[PDB]
């Protein structure tokens, strides 16, 4: 369930296991120095059988490693206050008013803010002028009838903006 | 105003506090300042408004009724007899509900005046409360929402006939 | 003021008409003028009426 | 009396003018926080005076006016009184909330929606004040559901954040179970004593007091975050910080047991009632005490701590000592308002990381908040003559010197040891250890409003416990005749708890990495009660809502039984009648057999 | 009462011979003047009712419902543009005149002296609503909804006429006083049981109770806002009004025969509050809410306590206001996004900052907020039913818990947490919609100050 | 403006045409399409999914609808109203489920058992009654001012 590929990798799965076990050992192990000791012990335990030339033995050790990890996890791991489940986790989703709005104002409030609305007008002209031919030709020129991936190509032909940029550039500041 | 014999009040009992030691007494200074800042101007305003009231003179009277005879003297159908009968009964019902309200307010006031000893000087009012409310429970209670007057007289006949059978068994 | 716009005068005059006709019905139903056993005083002071 | 009644009514009426200020605003203010803070200060400085007159003379009173729907034998007005509890509680709440106005000037300065916030919080104060002044029981119910719904809004302040509105939904659900308990008690009072009025109800003593007191127990264990309905309290901590401070330090959480403190002449009798009281209190006390161990957030530790304190107050109602429970309300209110406000100061100073892991080094990082935390988490246990001595230790003395349940005593004893050890662990992980918090630090307390608020509440929690707890008329018999090891036992248990927690701390200094043994899990996962019940009962009710209610009973079966069978009967009879090909011989044979069946079979000439 | 009948007639050719873009102002202004004149009625005192003829008379049950009808007319007549403002002048005038004629038959029905006249004006109220919801239903099953509405309400309501003719020619006339002052008990035979079942089952169809309630939600989700609000508020509370009047006869047999209807109403109140917790189609939640609250009303009518009748009429009026307003907010959100669903139109705390106050205040008047009239009604029904039996208060409080749950879920679903950021057509809130919200809420709070009006006959 | 044949009458049979139409219609893989089956509970031919799907779907994929975990073209499992975050969280638990309910019910049974053992075996300090002066404090009980003067006295010990 990832945008660029279908399966992660074997190495990617071992690597996610390593980051999750190291994070849970952070949360388990306070005072940071016994943490550093146990983290180097874990790094050594990965080093002792990292260089095995098989593949079914690699997935064997991976599967038993998930067993002996899920035995020893921590109930409330220290997740950061931006991660899902965290303390904040879009705390300031109260104030992410999107920018398809702000055009439905009365013109007196538009007369209070001259320069920002003039520059929004020139950005909106830049959106409307460079939408049809360039973006739709690059989106209906390079793909096959099945796209088979979600990475979209940059604009490297001659000039202007990359395709499908508007609701990725004009997103809110995430600390308004 | 109000009659002192329908909403009774016991006489006042108020001590004179003898201060042992001398700090003295912040609330006495504060209540004299309260008197001078609140009690005088509101009294002057009320006296002005009362003079403006007593320039002219309105009067409102109390509405009073007569005694239309009975429901026991009305016949089989006779709708222009039962009408006066049941409206007279319904006005008795309203004023009797307010009798119960007066007695229950007396019970509340006996609770709050007599303090943390409830059972001293509240036995008489609780006694008359249980008396009048025993009368109400006997007389108006178990008839429901579509009372007109006739279910009350049917309850009257049924209760006195049952007590007639009870005293015949007691004979 | 009337023939300038005559549309807003319609329902207040209709209500005045209905009020007049309710008073006319009340004058039509004027039996038992002083024949109730409760609301019955002698007629006074001037002329013949206690409600209309 | 003029001064007494007039000043109580202006303490109620000063908390209506800023609502008029926002309603008639029309040109938006900037000093509206300053306005709300100075009117709360004026409300406190007019609420000090009639309490002083109350202790100086006595002179309790009720006021009652503007009766509406005086329909049957009852009548109900806006009727509120000031007695011992009813005006010994109000200045404490106003004082606490004025300090929270200071701290919420500071903490919520950088969010531009501050005016609606102070509107909501002032309206919450108004509703809880209406709850603690009234004697008409319906007005108590008004204050009840009003503080329930303002608790809903202030928990769900941060829109977005599905944890917050999940929390608010859980809080309003357990408040409606408080409502079903309270309306059962109200129904029994109406039908058996013609009213809901505390004067008349206390005037009698109805002896069959089982159904109303069971309803009161259900309402109190709903509103006061207790066992069976407790786990909404850390979830309620998941909102903003001064919200949680006001909402679960002084107000909104004592309103469960304040009702039982009000109904002391009705719970004089009914030994079954007091047995239920103190069994429930001991269960809550041990359960949230053991659940408070191995918690790694600040606010959830403080929520489990205040749940244990309300457990001691239910024990205090189980033993016949209501006035000690009220004294514990007051001191507890000062104390944990100060504790929440100090933790909110630290959390906003340290970029809101908010957790006990990655929290450590804060002593000498300016030590005003560390002084606040050590005074607080000192005062939580029994410290021999501080504010937390008087209430809690008179509670355990009167609990030990009584005809008790003999296991509830042991539960309160063990949970006093547990509150000693999580107080020690919150001190040790919050202030003492090696500093574990990320660089580019801007730890800041050069700040007027923060130090003024913390200053005002430390001055509160040092003196006002004694000042309140000494000059009151003795409404009970103090015990005062204990043996040895029954008066000493409070300090004995707190000291052995400190030794136990300090040796656990020095084992945390070691390095062994022991595996958990599932009692760690049982104390760490909030208990298994939130996970088990919140995954069963939302799944069971809605699984029976989709199958039975949604698809099965209404739509599919009721649309087959009433429309479909009738419509199919009409369709089949029509397709049998009108499906006639046009041959005339069939029609005249029908005429002939009609004539014969009318003559000889079913007679019509006879 | 003729002073209220005849300007309702006179307000109809107003709409025809007013010119283009001037029918609106004249009809709104004159119906609001009719609302003031309607509020001048409230004279009713003490002993008797008031008689506005041998044809018209007003009990104190009929007074607040009549003022509710003549107050809900101009609110609706303003509420029903922007989904027919682009339509024709003739069809627009036909719609407005249809609402005026429906008001006329509702006034006919609420000031009905005779029960025969009450039945005729009952189904005369039934007539135009089918035409309204079918011609402007704006969905594809409006035919099915109007047809189920018609045949349910007739086929339940129809042997009521036969029972009323039988009472007409076995006891003389059917004035409510001479039906009263003469009514004799009717013993436990079987023909009396069928007469009771005919009358009470006709009104059971009209309320509805649980076994007959799929009548309603199609007629609300597949109907315009005018037919929806009039249908819910005035037609269901008119059915309750009718049961209140006709239950004065048949005094002894209701104790014998009125247990299973109490049962079906209670258990279906619980199941209906459960079914409106998990649905989509935002309009339908208020419909099943109305089914739950009128099942509570039915329990309140069939138990026969004065506390129960006061709580019943208070619950009727408060729920009529609340459910009509909440229908109107649902139509406002549907005009914002052409969805009718619930999980789509998310966000709306950030955008539309004022609409949150009306959603919250309507959801709290549906929550039974304690000074409001809704809790007054529900509280007296709970008091009376706990006097009925000591065990049935569990179902009442469980209804209370689930009612708070689904109402506040309906709040925090549509208008809490994240805009779906692909909507980008919603405009800021007009003055019209907020004027409608202020016309709904402010009479409810001003009755919450002084509810001695809306408590009915047994005040 | 919508096709009438994008709704869903009838169950799975027959196997080539209706399964091909449903797989093209629900934007699903052919072997991933599963009807319920047709036990007659309604349900049409709407697919069966792995039924939990909302505390999974790791939130760093950055799909369209952030607080719903949908992606505009998923078949939207039949019970989604019961499955949103803020309704039901079927996360993989840190312990178990059966072992959890066993420990909880055993602990609640133990606490209520010890409360019953307490309720049959109280504690008390070695102390007689509270001795009341005037006839077990008569005339400040329920009353009867002249009915029952009950002779009871206390003695100094
Ligand atoms: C005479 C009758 C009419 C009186 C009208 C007075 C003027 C109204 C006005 O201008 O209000 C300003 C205010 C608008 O404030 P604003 O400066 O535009 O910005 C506020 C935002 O729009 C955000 O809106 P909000 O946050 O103000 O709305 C939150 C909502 C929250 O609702 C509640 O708090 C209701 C529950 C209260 C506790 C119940 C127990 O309402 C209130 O806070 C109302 C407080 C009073 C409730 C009890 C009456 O108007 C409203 O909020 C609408 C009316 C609210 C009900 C008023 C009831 C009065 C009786
Ligand atoms: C004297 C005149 C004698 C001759 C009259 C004409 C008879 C011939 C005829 O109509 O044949 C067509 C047809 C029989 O031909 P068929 O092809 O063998 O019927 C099988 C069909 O698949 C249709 O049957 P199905 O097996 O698919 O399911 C039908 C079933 C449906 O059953 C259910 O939906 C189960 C639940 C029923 C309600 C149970 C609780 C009731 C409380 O029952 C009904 O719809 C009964 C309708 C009448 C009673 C309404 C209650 O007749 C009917 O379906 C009966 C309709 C009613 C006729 C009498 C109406 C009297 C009023
Ligand atoms: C229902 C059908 C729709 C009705 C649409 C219009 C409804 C209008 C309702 C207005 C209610 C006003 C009540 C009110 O203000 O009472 C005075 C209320 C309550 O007073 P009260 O009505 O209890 O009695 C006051 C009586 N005097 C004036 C003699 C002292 O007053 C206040 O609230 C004081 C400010
Ligand atoms: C449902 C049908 C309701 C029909 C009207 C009610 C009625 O009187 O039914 C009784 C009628 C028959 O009763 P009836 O109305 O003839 O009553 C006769 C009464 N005595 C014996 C005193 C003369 O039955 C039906 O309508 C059966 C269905
Ligand atoms: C206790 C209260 C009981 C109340 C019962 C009320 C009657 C039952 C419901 C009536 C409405 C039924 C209905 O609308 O059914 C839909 C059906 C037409 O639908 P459809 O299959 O699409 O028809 C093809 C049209 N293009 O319509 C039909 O098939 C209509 C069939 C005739 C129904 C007449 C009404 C009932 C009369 C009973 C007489 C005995
Ligand atoms: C009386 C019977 C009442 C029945 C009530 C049924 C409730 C239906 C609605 C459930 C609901 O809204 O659930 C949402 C919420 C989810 O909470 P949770 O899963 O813990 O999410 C954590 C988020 N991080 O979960 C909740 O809100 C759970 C509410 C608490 C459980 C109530 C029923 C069990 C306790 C009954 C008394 C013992």
């Amino acid at each position: 369930f990832l945008p660029s590929a279908a399966y992660l990798t074997h190495q990617q799965k071992v690597l996610q296991l390593y980051k999750r076990a190291l994070r849970h050992l952070e949360s388990r192990c306070v005072h940071r120095d016994k943490y550093r000791y146990f983290a180097c012990l874990l790094r050594a335990r990965f080093d002792e059988h990292k260089n095995e030339k098989d593949m079914v033995k690699a997935t064997q050790l991976l599967r038993e490693a998930e067993k002996e990890f899920w035995h020893g996890q921590h109930p409330q791991p220290y997740i950061f206050p931006e991660s899902p489940g965290g303390t904040s986790y879009e705390r300031y989703e109260c104030y992410k008013v999107p920018e398809w709005c702000l055009d439905d104002w009365h013109p007196s409030e538009k007369a209070m803010y001259p320069d920002y609305f003039a520059k929004r007008e020139q950005w909106k002209k830049l959106r409307r002028e460079s939408w049809e031919r360039e973006v739709k030709q690059l989106q209906e020129e390079t793909p096959v009838g099945g796209p088979r991936t979600e990475a979209l190509p940059p604009a490297r032909k001659q000039g202007d903006l990359p395709p499908l940029w508007w609701h990725i550039v004009t997103r809110p500041r995430e600390r308004p | 105003s109000w009659d002192k014999d329908v909403y009774p009040e016991p006489p006042r009992r108020t001590p004179a506090p003898s201060p042992q030691t001398s700090l003295p007494n912040p609330i006495t200074y504060l209540t004299k300042a309260f008197d001078l800042l609140v009690d005088r101007p509101v009294t002057l305003v009320r006296e002005f408004i009362e003079r403006q009231h007593a320039k002219n003179k309105y009067y409102y009277y109390h509405r009073e009724f007569r005694r239309v005879p009975d429901i026991t003297e009305c016949h089989e159908k006779d709708v222009l007899c039962m009408f006066e009968a049941e409206m007279q009964w319904k006005r008795d019902y309203k004023v009797d509900q307010e009798i119960v309200n007066i007695i229950q307010e007396r019970l509340k006031a006996c609770q709050q005046r007599e303090g943390e000893s409830h059972r001293q000087n509240c036995a008489k009012e609780l006694q008359q409360f249980t008396q009048v409310v025993k009368a109400y429970q006997d007389r108006y209670h178990d008839l429901g929402a579509h009372y007109s007057a006739r279910k009350c007289l049917a309850k009257q006949k049924q209760r006195m006939l049952a007590e007639r059978k009870a005293t015949k068994e007691a004979a | 003021v009337v023939r300038d716009h005559w549309i807003h005068v319609l329902v207040p005059v209709g209500f005045v008409f209905g009020y007049y006709l309710d008073r006319k019905n009340d004058e039509k139903l004027a039996a038992f003028r002083n024949k109730s056993l409760l609301y019955k005083r002698e007629l006074k002071p001037n002329e013949e009426v206690t409600w209309k | 009396m003029n001064l007494f009644s007039s000043l109580t009514l202006v303490t109620l009426i000063l908390l209506t003018m800023p609502i008029a200020a926002i309603n008639f605003n029309t040109h938006k203010f900037t000093n509206y926080p300053l306005y709300v803070k100075t009117t709360i200060s004026c409300a406190f400085i007019t609420s000090m005076i009639p309490t002083m007159m109350f202790i100086h003379t006595g002179q309790e009173m009720i006021i009652s006016n503007w009766h509406w729907l005086t329909i049957q034998t009852l009548k109900l007005s806006l009727s509120f009184k000031m007695d011992f509890f009813s005006m010994m509680f109000v200045p404490v709440a106003l004082f606490v909330t004025w300090s929270i106005m200071e701290f919420s000037m500071w903490y919520m300065h950088s969010d531009p929606n501050i005016n609606q916030f102070f509107k909501y919080l002032l309206l919450f104060l108004i509703t809880m004040l209406i709850l603690v002044t009234a004697n008409n029981l319906f007005q108590l119910f008004i204050g009840w559901e009003g503080v329930g719904i303002m608790s809903f809004l202030l928990i769900g302040w941060w829109y977005g954040r599905t944890d917050a509105n999940t929390a608010a939904l859980q809080a309003i659900l357990y408040n409606r179970i408080g409502d079903i308990g309270f309306i059962l008690a109200m129904a029994w009072f109406l039908i058996n004593l013609n009213t809901w009025d505390l004067q008349q109800i206390f005037m009698l003593n109805p002896n069959d007091s089982n159904l109303p007191l069971m309803g009161l127990i259900l309402a109190a264990t709903g509103k006061s975050a207790q066992f069976g309905l407790h786990p909404w309290l850390p979830s309620a901590m998941e909102g903003p910080t001064p919200v949680s401070a006001l909402l679960h330090s002084s107000t909104m959480v004592v309103a469960g047991i304040f009702l039982l403190i009000r109904f002391y002449p009705l719970t004089e009798n009914n030994k079954f009632g007091q047995s239920i009281m103190l069994c429930l209190g001991a269960m809550t006390t041990l359960f949230t005490a053991m659940c408070a161990l191995t918690q790694n957030d600040i606010k959830k530790i403080i929520a489990f701590s205040t749940s244990s304190q309300l457990g001691l107050m239910m024990v205090t109602i189980g033993i016949n000592q209501p006035h000690l429970a009220f004294l514990h309300i007051c001191t507890h209110a000062f104390f944990k308002a100060m504790l929440f406000m100090c933790s909110g100061s630290i959390i906003h100073s340290l970029n809101d990381e908010q957790d006990i892991r990655k929290m450590g080094g804060l002593f000498k990082a300016m030590p005003f908040t560390t002084t606040a935390l050590i005074i607080g988490s000192l005062a939580l246990t029994g410290m021999p003559f501080l504010t937390g001595f008087y209430s809690k230790d008179l509670i355990i003395e009167s609990a030990n010197t009584s005809y008790t349940n003999a296991w509830a005593l042991l539960m309160t004893l063990v949970a006093t040891s547990f509150t000693a050890i999580y107080s020690t662990r919150i001190i040790f992980f919050a202030l003492l250890g090696q500093p574990r918090f990320p660089t580019l630090i801007n730890i800041n307390e050069n700040n007027p409003f923060l130090i003024n608020s913390i200053k005002r509440l430390l001055i509160g929690s040092l003196f006002a416990g004694f000042i309140i707890s000494n000059n009151i008329p003795p409404m009970t018999i103090p015990q005062m005749t204990m043996p040895h090891y029954l008066k000493m036992t409070a300090l004995t248990v707190t000291i052995l708890g400190f030794i136990l927690a300090l040796e656990i701390s020095n084992t945390t200094h070691y390095l062994k990495f022991n595996y958990p043994s599932n009692t760690f899990k049982f104390s760490n996962l909030l208990g298994y009660y939130p996970t088990i019940m919140h995954r069963l009962t939302p799944y069971m009710n809605l699984t029976m809502s989709q199958k039975s209610a949604s698809s099965l009973l209404d739509l599919i079966w009721l649309e087959t039984i009433l429309p479909k069978t009738i419509s199919l009967a009409q369709m089949k009879m029509s397709t049998t009648i009108t499906s006639q090909k046009g041959l005339i011989k069939l029609y005249f044979l029908s005429f002939l057999i009609t004539i014969l069946i009318s003559t000889t079979l079913l007679n019509f000439h006879e | 009462m003729l002073k209220y009948i005849i300007p309702t007639m006179m307000l109809m050719p107003l709409t025809w011979l007013s010119k283009n873009s001037m029918i609106w102002i004249n009809t709104t202004l004159h119906s609001l003047l009719i609302s003031l004149t309607s509020l001048l009625l409230l004279n009713q005192f003490g002993d008797n009712s008031l008689n506005f003829s041998l044809t018209f008379f007003s009990d104190s049950l009929s007074t607040p419902l009549l003022i509710l009808t003549m107050w809900l007319l101009p609110l609706m007549l303003m509420a029903s543009q922007h989904h027919l403002s682009k339509e024709n002048l003739a069809r627009k005038k036909l719609f407005i005149s249809m609402l005026i004629l429906l008001q006329l038959f509702l006034i006919m029905t609420f000031t009905a002296t005779e029960l025969i006249f009450f039945y005729i004006m009952f189904e005369a109220t039934l007539v135009p609503t089918l035409i309204i919801i079918t011609r402007w239903g704006n969905q594809t099953e409006r035919l099915n909804a109007g047809l189920y509405f018609l045949f349910y309400t007739l086929a339940g309501s129809l042997p009521l006429l036969v029972a009323l003719i039988y009472i007409q020619n076995t006891m003389g006339s059917l004035n409510f006083l001479i039906l009263q002052y003469w009514v004799q008990p009717m013993p436990n035979s079987w023909s009396n049981t069928f007469m009771w079942l005919a009358c009470m089952m006709a009104f059971m169809v009209k309320m509805p109770l649980y076994g007959l309630h799929l009548w309603l939600p199609k007629a609300h989700v597949e109907a315009p806002i005018a037919g929806s609000m009039v249908l819910a508020a005035i037609l269901l509370k008119l059915g309750g009004y009718g049961m209140m009047r006709i239950t004065l006869l048949l005094n002894p047999i209701t104790d014998f025969m009125a247990y299973p209807f109490i049962m079906l109403s209670l258990w279906g109140m619980i199941m209906t509050s459960s079914i409106c917790l998990r649905q989509t189609d935002l309009k339908s939640l208020i419909a099943y809410s109305s089914v739950s609250h009128m099942a509570l009303v039915i329990v309140a009518i069939l138990i026969q306590t004065p506390w129960s009748y006061m709580g019943a009429t208070a619950l009727m009026i408060a729920h009529g206001l609340t459910s009509s307003m909440l229908f109107c907010l649902a139509n406002s959100n549907y005009e914002r996004v052409h969805s009718r669903t619930m999980i789509l139109a998310r966000g709306l705390q950030t955008l539309l900052p004022l609409m949150a106050a009306w959603w919250l205040l309507a959801s709290l008047t549906n929550l039974a907020l304690p000074p409001s009239i809704n809790l007054i009604g529900e509280l007296f029904v709970v008091m009376s039913t706990f006097s009925w039996s000591n065990i049935t208060i569990i179902l009442m409080g469980l209804n209370m818990v689930i009612t708070a749950l689904y109402s506040l879920y309906m709040l925090i679903t549509t208008q809490r947490g994240k805009h779906t950021h692909h909507i980008n057509n919603i405009l800021p809130s007009f003055t019209r919609e907020n004027a409608l919200m202020s016309l709904h809420m402010l009479p409810l709070l001003l009755l919450s100050l002084n509810p001695k009006i809306i408590l009915g006959p047994l005040y | 403006s919508h096709i009438t044949k994008d709704m869903l009458p009838g169950p799975y049979p027959k196997t080539p045409e209706e399964r091909a139409a449903a797989a093209k219609k629900y934007n699903m893989r052919v072997e991933d399409y599963e009807p319920y089956p047709d036990d007659g509970m309604g349900y049409g031919d709407y697919p069966k999914l792995p039924d939990r799907s909302q505390q999974e779907r790791d939130p760093w994929y950055d799909w369209d609808h952030p607080d719903l975990r949908l992606n505009w073209g998923e078949p939207m499992h039949w019970d989604l109203d019961m499955y949103i975050r803020n309704r039901v969280d079927t996360s993989p638990t840190p312990v178990n489920w059966n072992l959890m309910c066993k420990h909880l019910f055993g602990f609640v049974a133990f606490m209520l058992f010890m409360f019953w053992v307490g309720e049959t075996y109280p504690t008390y300090q070695p102390v007689g009654p509270k001795q009341y002066p005037y006839n077990n404090l008569y005339l400040e009980r329920g009353g009867d001012p002249n009915k029952e003067p009950e002779p009871v006295v206390h003695y100094e010990i």
